[PDB]
C-alpha cells in the first residue's frame, strides 16, 4: 500500500529483526527512514494484537470445519 | 454495509463486527488475516491434509504466537 | 527512491488471476485420471454420444470449455499429443500447477516477467537433470520396449 | 456521463454460461417459430 | 436553431444528429478510448491481448499487433472507425508501427480536446500542426542515415531493424535465433518484394524455438501411388494443365452413334489422347512433374510406369513458389520441348513434421522462395508467432527497398519534438499553444513505452528532453535496466519509411477527425 | 534438484524458481493420491530417498509403498517427460504475457 | 471456475447413479427368468402390441435414457 | 444389511423377531459389561464426569478446548440441587472474544 | 481475485462493486460534470439556468445560485452527491461562494486524474494538497485587510 516492493522489504526486515533482536522493526510505511517503530512512536495494544489472533484462528477453524452446503 | 449473499462473506462480516465489539480497532486486520490463513489452508489441502488438522496446526501455532506476544509487549504509563 | 511507479489498473492483474484459476481448475479437474490408479470419466456432448476416456487429451477435447486459459491448455494437451504421444495429463497437471504457483508469486510483488524468465531459466535446468537421468535404449532389445508399452496401458 | 466506449471485455467472458443458456431455450423457441409461422398467416391472409 | 432541437421535426425515426459540443465530445472520447486500448500494448515490455470472438465458433486469438487488436473488435464510434481503418492503411503500407500510428493519433486528439477547452477555433490548431508536421518530417529526414552501399554494415543495420521489430511481441523470448532466421528469409528472396514467395508453415507441437528456415522448400502434397518416394538430380517440370477428363474445348460437341462399338472405339481414342499428352509430357526428359490442377488415375499410372514423381494439385502459390526456387517455367503447351526451362534440385524426399508428411526439396537451384516452420505449444501462439513474422518480413522487405534508417526507442520521436518546439517558440498567436500541443503528444510516446515497463516515465522522458536540446541527437531509452542509452552503440534502429509513415498518416487522421463539428446517423437497419 | 538450484541464486529469481519446483512437485502428490497412500508422507518419503541418492526411488502401488521401480518394470521414454516440460513452460510463459481479454 | 457448459457429477454420486440404471435395468426383466417366469405385454404409444418374453426383445423395444443402462441393453 | 433378504422375498416378520432378539441380547451385553465403580468416591466421580464430558465434546468446533469446557460443564452440573433442572443452568452468548474468554458464573 | 470478478458470486441480485480504475473514473466524471454544469453561471458575466420540476406542479426556477441548482437534480453518482453536499454546507456556513467551492473541487479532482494518469499514488497527490492548502491559506490570512475601526 506504501508502493514499496513487498518481498524485497519484508525479507530485509525480517533478516534485520532475526540478525539484531529487535521485534520492534517493522514498515517504515511513512518513508521517516528508519524502521524502529519504538523510535517513530508506532503503538499498539496487546488486547488488540490478542484478540486479532484469536478471532481469526477460531473463524478460519470453523469455515475449515465445513463440508456440506444445503441452499435452497 | 456490504451486500453480500455468499454465507461465508457474511461469517467475515460477522468477525469484522465480533472484533470491533471486543476491541473497537483491528477490524480491518482480523479479515486480511483469516483470508490469509484461508489462502495457505487452500495449499495445504491441495496436498492432501485433513482439514481439521490444518485447524489444529492452526490453533497451535496461534497459542504459539500469543504467547509471543505477551512475552514482547511493553507497559505503559 | 521514493514509492515508485503507481499500478493504477489493477484490471492487468484480475486478468492473471483469472487465467490462473481456470487453468488450476482444469488441471483439478483432470486430476483423477492419473497414474495406475486413475478413473476414467464419461462425457455426454451436445449430441447423445457417450465418451468413456482416460485420455487427457480426448477429456479436454470432448468438453467445450468456454474459458480462454482453459482452451490455452486444450491447445496445449493436443501439441503435446501431437509431438511426445503420450502423457497429455501430466502436461495440463503441470501447466496448471506452474500458474497456481505463479498465484501466489505475483501477490508478493514480482513483474510476470522475472516470473516468465525464471520459469525459462528453471526449464532449461530440468531438462539437463532429465537428461542426465536419462539410460541409453536400443531397438535390439524387446524388454525395454515391452515394458514402456505395459507402462503406457498400466493406467487404462 | 463519458466513456460511452464501454468495451465490456472480461464481463462476458464470466458470465458466459448465463447468456448461452438462455440463448439455447431462446433459439429453440426461434426454431418452433420459424417452423409454426408459415402455417400461420400466410395462407390465412388470402 | 439546430435540427434536431426545433418544434418541428426534420428527420426519420432513429435517424439522429451532434452539434459542436456533443459530436467534438463523442469522437475525442472515441478516439481517446481507441488509443488507450491499443497501448499498453507497446514498446518492449508490452503485454498482448486475448481476443475472444462472440460467434458460434468462438475464435480465440492471444496477440500483440495493434491492427489485429483493432480490426477484430465491434466498434460503434464513428471516430473510432477513422483509427481503425487508419491502423489497417499502416499496417497494409508497412508491417509494424500499427500501434504507434494509432496513439500517436490518440495523443493527438486528447491535446486537441484540451486545446479546444482553452477557447481555441480548430482551424488554429490545423494550421499549428501542418507547420510542426513540416518541421518534424524536414527533423526526421534530416536524421536519417543511409548503408545501403556497404554490404556488412547493411547487414549489420538489418539484424538490428529485425530484432528491434520483434522486442514488443512474443518472439522475443528467442530473439536472436528468429531475428537471424528473418533476415536470412528476407536476404532469400534477392531483392523481390513478394513476400508470398515466403511460406509459413504452423505445425503444432514442439517448443518455439524449435522453427527454423528450411535451406530448400516444402510443399504439403501427396504423391501417386506407383509412383517414385525419393529422387536425386530431380529436373523438375512445373505445370498447369488439365490431365484431368481433359476436354476439348469445343464444348457444342457431342458424340452420336449407332453402335456401343463406336463408342467403345471413341472412349479407346480419348484415352489415348491421354496417353499421347503424357508421352509429350515425358518427351521433356524429366524426373517429377508438379501440377497445378488435379491428376486422374489413368495419367498416375502413366506416371507411375515410367517413374515419374507426379505431384498433384498444387495451387497457384505453389507453382508460382516452386518456379521460383527451382528455376522452371509454369507450362501449358507441350508442343515444343526445348523452349521450356526445367527446375533443378540435388534432392526430393518425404520428411516428418510432427504427425504429417511433407515433400522436401533440397539443393534447389535459385532459391528465391523460402518456407519457413513454425513449431508452437498452442494454436494462438503459432498464429501469434506468424503475425510476429510477418512483421518482421514486412520491415524488412521495406528496409532492403529503401535502406534508409532512424533510430528507435522514442529518439525519432523525440528529436522530430525538440524540432517541433524550436518552431513553436519562435512563432507568435495561438498556433504555437497547438504546436507545443502536438510536440507534448510526440514526448507522450516514449512516454507510454516507458509506463509499459514500470519505469520512471517522468525522470526519463525528461532527461532525454535535455539531452536533445543539448545536442546529443542520438540518446534514447535504454529497455535493458530503465536508463538512457545511444542508440547507435546499442544497435536499436527502425526503418525510416515506418516512422515517416507514422508520423504522416497521424497527422492526416487526427486533421481530419478535429475538422468535424456534426455528426449525422441514419436511421439504422 | 530445482530447489537446490534455486538456493544458488538471489532475488525474485530464487523465489520463482523455488516456486516452479514446488510446482513440479504435484506429480507424485496426485500419483500417491488415488492410490490411497497419505500424500504428504509419500512425497516426504520419496524426496528423502532421492536426496540419499536414489534417483530410481519412485511410487510403487503394487505394495503400497516407496520403493526402486526399475526392479517394477515402470519406464517412460525421455521424450514424454521432456516434451511436457517443455510445452507447459511455453503455455505458462505465453499466459503470463497477457494482460486484458477483448470481445469481439 | 471450471465453467463448462454442462452438469458434473463426480465421485460416490455417479457411481451410485450407475448401479441405480443397472439395478433398474435388471428389475425391468428380472420377472422373466425360469420356467415360472412370466411374459410382458409392451405398448409403442400408437397401439402396437408385443407380447414378449425374450430378455434382448424387451430391451430393445424400450427407449432408454441413461448411458449405463444402455450398455446393459446392447449387452 | 437386510435388504438382500428382503430382496429374495424373505418374510418380514422373521427379520422383526431377530432384530428383537439381537437387540435384547445387545441391551442385555452392554449392562453386563459395562464397568462401573461402588466407591461412590468424590475424586473418581468427578474424574468420571470430566472424562465423559471430554468424550462428549470431542468432536465440536470446541474440541481444542474440550478439557476447559468439560471443566465448565462438570462444574455447573455438580453445582445443581437435586433435579439438575435444564433452566437452572442459563447461558448467555456474547459476541466477540476468544473461546477461553467465555466464563462460568458462580 | 476481485470481488465481482471471481467464479463464486459474492452479491445478492442488484449489488455491482467498482474497483481502483471504474471507481476513480466514475468519481471524476462525476465530479467534472458537476463542476461543469454549476460554471458558466460564475462571476459577473455569468448566465442563469432552468429548473425544470418532473412533478405534478412542475414547479420553474431560473437561477444563479450555485447551491440551488445542486439541490434540484437528481444525482445518481456518488461523488457529484458528494459536492453537492459540500456546496450545501458552504451555503449553510455563509451566504457567497457556492459556485466557487464546486468549481474549485472539480478543477482539484481534474487535476488529480491527470495526477494518477501520470502514475502518482493518490496519496501523495493528497500529503502535496494538504501542504499547498497550508500555504495558501497562510498566504490569503496575511493578505487580508481590516477597516472595523473606522466606520
Ligand atoms: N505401474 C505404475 N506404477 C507407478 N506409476 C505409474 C505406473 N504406470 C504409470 N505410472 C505413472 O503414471 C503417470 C501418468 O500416466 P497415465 O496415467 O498413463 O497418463 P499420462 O501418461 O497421459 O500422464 C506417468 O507419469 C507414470 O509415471
Ligand atoms: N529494444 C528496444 N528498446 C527501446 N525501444 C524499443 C525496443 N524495441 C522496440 N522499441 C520501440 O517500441 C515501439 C513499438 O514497437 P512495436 O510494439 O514492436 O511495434 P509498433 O510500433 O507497431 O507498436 C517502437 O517505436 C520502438 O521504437
Ligand atoms: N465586479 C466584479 N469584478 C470582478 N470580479 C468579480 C466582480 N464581482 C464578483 N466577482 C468575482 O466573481 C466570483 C464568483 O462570484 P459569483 O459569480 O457570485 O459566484 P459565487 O460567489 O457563488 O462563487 C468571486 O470570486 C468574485 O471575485
Ligand atoms: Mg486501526
Ligand atoms: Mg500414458
Ligand atoms: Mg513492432
Ligand atoms: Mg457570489
Amino acid at each position: 500500500n506504501s508502493g514499496m516492493n513487498p518481498i524485497q522489504t519484508m525479507t530485509e526486515v525480517r533478516a534485520r529483526q532475526v540478525k539484531e533482536m529487535n521485534p520492534a522493526l517493522g514498515i517504515d510505511c511513512l518513508h521517516k527512514g528508519t524502521n524502529d517503530m519504538k523510535q517513530q512512536h508506532v503503538i499498539e495494544t496487546l488486547i488488540g494484537k490478542k484478540q486479532q489472533i484469536s478471532l481469526a484462528t477460531q473463524m478460519v477453524r470453523m469455515i475449515l470445519k465445513i463440508d456440506d452446503i444445503r441452499k435452497p | 454495509m456490504m451486500d453480500v449473499d455468499h454465507q461465508i462473506a457474511k461469517l467475515m462480516v460477522e468477525l469484522s463486527k465480533s472484533q470491533d465489539d471486543e476491541i473497537g480497532d483491528g477490524t480491518t486486520g482480523v479479515v486480511v488475516l483469516a483470508g490469509a490463513l484461508l489462502e495457505e489452508a487452500e495449499q495445504l489441502l491441495d496436498r492432501g491434509i485433513h482439514p481439521i488438522r490444518i485447524a489444529d496446526g492452526y490453533e497451535q501455532a496461534a497459542r504459539v504466537a500469543i504467547e509471543h506476544l505477551d512475552k514482547i509487549s511493553d507497559s505503559v504509563l | 527512491r521514493g514509492k515508485g511507479a503507481y499500478q493504477d489498473r489493477d484490471k492487468p492483474a484480475q486478468i492473471r488471476f483469472s487465467n490462473i484459476s481456470a487453468a488450476k481448475a482444469v488441471a483439478d479437474a483432470i486430476r483423477t485420471s492419473l497414474g495406475p490408479k486413475g478413473m476414467d470419466k464419461m462425457i455426454q456432448d451436445g449430441k447423445g454420444d457417450v465418451t468413456i476416456t482416460n485420455d487427457g487429451a480426448t477429456i479436454l477435447k470432448q468438453m467445450q470449455v468456454l474459458h480462454p486459459a482453459a482452451r490455452m491448455l486444450v491447445e496445449l494437451s493436443k501439441a503435446q499429443d501431437i509431438e511426445a504421444g503420450d502423457g497429455t495429463t501430466s502436461v495440463v497437471i503441470i501447466a496448471g500447477s506452474l500458474l497456481d504457483s505463479c498465484t501466489k508469486l505475483l501477490q508478493k510483488g514480482i513483474h510476470p516477467t522475472i516470473i516468465s524468465e525464471s520459469f525459462q531459466k528453471a526449464l532449461e535446468k530440468g531438462i539437463e537433470i532429465l537428461t542426465d537421468m536419462s539410460r541409453p535404449v536400443e531397438l535390439s532389445d524387446r524388454e525395454t520396449l515391452l515394458n514402456s508399452a505395459t507402462t503406457s496401458l498400466n493406467s487404462k | 456521463l463519458a466513456g460511452e466506449g464501454i468495451s465490456v471485455n472480461t464481463g462476458p467472458k464470466g458470465v458466459i454460461n448465463d447468456w448461452r443458456r438462455f440463448k439455447q431455450l431462446e433459439t429453440e423457441q426461434r426454431e418452433e417459430q420459424c417452423r409454426e409461422m408459415e402455417r400461420l398467416i400466410k395462407k390465412l391472409s388470402m | 436553431a439546430s435540427l434536431s432541437l426545433a418544434p418541428v421535426n426534420i428527420f426519420k425515426a432513429g435517424a439522429d444528429e451532434e452539434r459542436a459540443e456533443t459530436a467534438r465530445l463523442t469522437s475525442f472520447i472515441g478516439a481517446i478510448a481507441i488509443g488507450d486500448l491499443v497501448k499498453s500494448t507497446l514498446g518492449p515490455k508490452g503485454m498482448d491481448k486475448i481476443l475472444l470472438s462472440s460467434g458460434r465458433d468462438a475464435s480465440l486469438m492471444v496477440t500483440n499487433d495493434g491492427a489485429t487488436i483493432l480490426k477484430n473488435i465491434g466498434v460503434d464510434n464513428p471516430a473510432a472507425k477513422v483509427l481503425v481503418d487508419m491502423s489497417r492503411v499502416q499496417d497494409d503500407e508497412v508491417g509494424d508501427g500499427t500501434t504507434s500510428v494509432t496513439v500517436l493519433a490518440a495523443e493527438l486528439l486528447r491535446e486537441a480536446e484540451s486545446l479546444i477547452a482553452k477557447k481555441i477555433h480548430p482551424q488554429t490548431i490545423i494550421a499549428g500542426w501542418r507547420e510542426a508536421t513540416k518541421a518534424a518530417r524536414e527533423a526526421l529526414l534530416s536524421s536519417a542515415v543511409d548503408h545501403g552501399s556497404d554490404e556488412v554494415k547493411f547487414r549489420q543495420d538489418l539484424m538490428n531493424i529485425a530484432g528491434t521489430t520483434l522486442s514488443s511481441k512474443l518472439l522475443t523470448h528467442h530473439k536472436d535465433h528468429f531475428t537471424k532466421l528473418a533476415v536470412e528469409a528476407v536476404l532469400r528472396l534477392k531483392g523481390s518484394g513478394n513476400l508470398e514467395a515466403i511460406h509459413i508453415i504452423k505445425k503444432l507441437g514442439g517448443s518455439l524455438a524449435d522453427s527454423y528456415l528450411d535451406e530448400g522448400f516444402l510443399l504439403d502434397k501427396k504423391i501417386g501411388v506407383n509412383q517414385p518416394k525419393r529422387i536425386e538430380n530431380a529436373k523438375i517440370l512445373i505445370a498447369n494443365t488439365g490431365m484431368d477428363t481433359d476436354k476439348i474445348k469445343i464444348f457444342g460437341s457431342r458424340v452420336r452413334v449407332d453402335s456401343t462399338a463406336k463408342v467403345a472405339e471413341i472412349e479407346h481414342a480419348e484415352k489415348e489422347k491421354m496417353k499421347e499428352k503424357v508421352e509429350r509430357i515425358l518427351k521433356h526428359g524429366i524426373n517429377c512433374f508438379i501440377n497445378r490442377q488435379l491428376i486422374y488415375n489413368y495419367p498416375e499410372q502413366l506416371f507411375g510406369a515410367a517413374g515419374v514423381m507426379a505431384i498433384e494439385h498444387a495451387d497457384f502459390a505453389g507453382v508460382e513458389r516452386l518456379a521460383l526456387v527451382t528455376g522452371g517455367e509454369i507450362a501449358s503447351t507441350f508442343d515444343h520441348p526445348e523452349l521450356v526451362k526445367l527446375g533443378s534440385c540435388k534432392l526430393i524426399e518425404e520428411v516428418m513434421i510432427g504427425e504429417d508428411k511433407l515433400i522436401h526439396f533440397s539443393g534447389v537451384a535459385l532459391g528465391e522462395a523460402c518456407t519457413i516452420v513454425l513449431r508452437g505449444a498452442t494454436q494462438q501462439i503459432l498464429d501469434e508467432a506468424e503475425r510476429s513474422l510477418h512483421d518482421a518480413l514486412c520491415v524488412l522487405a521495406q528496409t532492403v527497398k529503401d535502406s534508409r534508417t532512424v533510430y528507435g526507442g522514442g529518439c525519432s520521436e523525440m528529436l522530430m519534438a525538440h524540432a517541433v518546439t524550436q518552431l513553436a517558440n519562435r512563432t507568435p498567436g495561438k498556433e504555437a499553444v497547438a504546436m507545443e500541443s502536438y510536440a507534448k503528444a510526440l514526448r507522450m510516446l516514449p512516454t507510454i513505452i516507458a509506463d509499459n515497463a514500470g519505469y520512471d516515465s517522468a525522470d526519463l522522458v525528461a532527461q532525454l528532453r535535455a539531452a536533445h536540446s543539448e545536442g546529443n541527437t542520438t540518446a534514447g531509452l535504454d529497455m535493458r535496466e530503465g536508463t538512457i542509452g545511444d542508440m547507435a552503440i546499442l544497435g536499436i534502429t527502425e526503418s525510416f519509411q515506418v516512422k515517416r509513415q507514422v508520423l504522416l498518416s497521424a497527422a492526416e487522421a487526427a486533421e481530419v477527425i478535429l475538422r468535424v463539428d456534426n455528426i449525422i446517423k441514419a436511421a439504422p437497419r | 534438484r530445482l530447489t537446490e538450484y534455486s538456493r544458488t541464486l538471489s532475488g525474485m529469481e530464487s523465489y520463482c524458481v523455488r516456486a516452479f519446483a514446488d510446482a513440479m512437485e504435484v506429480i507424485p502428490s496426485t500419483l500417491a493420491e488415488n492410490a490411497g497412500l497419505n500424500p504428504i508422507s509419500t512425497v516426504t518419503e520419496l524426496r528423502n530417498r532421492h536426496a540419499q541418492g536414489e534417483k530410481t526411488a519412485g511410487i510403487n502401488v503394487r505394495k503400497g509403498g516407496i520403493s526402486n521401480i526399475l526392479e517394477e518394470l515402470v519406464v517412460q521414454p525421455l521424450l514424454v517427460s521432456v516434451s511436457a516440460l517443455t510445452l507447459a513452460t511455453e503455455t505458462v510463459r505465453s499466459i503470463l504475457k497477457i494482460d486484458d481479454v477483448v470481445n469481439t | 471456475p471450471l465453467s463448462v457448459f454442462g452438469d458434473r457429477s463426480t465421485g460416490e454420486t455417479i457411481r451410485s447413479q450407475n448401479v441405480m440404471a443397472a439395478a433398474s435395468i435388471a428389475n425391468i426383466v428380472k420377472s422373466s427368468l425360469g420356467p415360472v417366469g412370466l411374459d410382458k405385454m409392451l405398448v409403442d404409444d400408437i397401439g402396437d402390441v408385443t407380447i414378449t418374453n425374450d430378455g434382448a426383445t424387451i430391451l430393445k423395444l424400450l427407449e432408454v435414457e441413461h448411458p449405463a443402462a444402455k450398455v446393459l441393453c446392447e449387452l | 444389511q437386510v435388504k438382500p433378504y428382503v430382496e429374495e422375498g424373505l418374510h418380514p416378520q422373521i427379520i422383526i423377531r431377530a432384530f428383537r432378539t439381537a437387540t435384547q441380547l445387545a441391551v442385555n451385553k452392554i449392562k453386563e459389561i459395562a464397568v462401573t465403580v461402588k466407591k461412590a468416591d468424590k475424586v473418581e466421580q468427578r474424574k468420571l464426569l470430566e472424562k465423559c464430558a471430554m468424550t462428549a465434546l470431542s468432536s465440536k468446533l470446541i474440541s481444542q478446548q474440550k478439557a476447559f469446557f468439560a471443566k465448565m460443564v462438570v462444574d455447573a452440573v455438580m453445582m445443581l440441587d437435586d433435579l439438575l433442572q435444564l433452566k437452572m443452568i442459563g447461558i448467555k452468548k456474547v459476541q466477540g472474544g476468544a473461546l477461553e474468554d467465555s466464563q462460568l458464573v458462580a
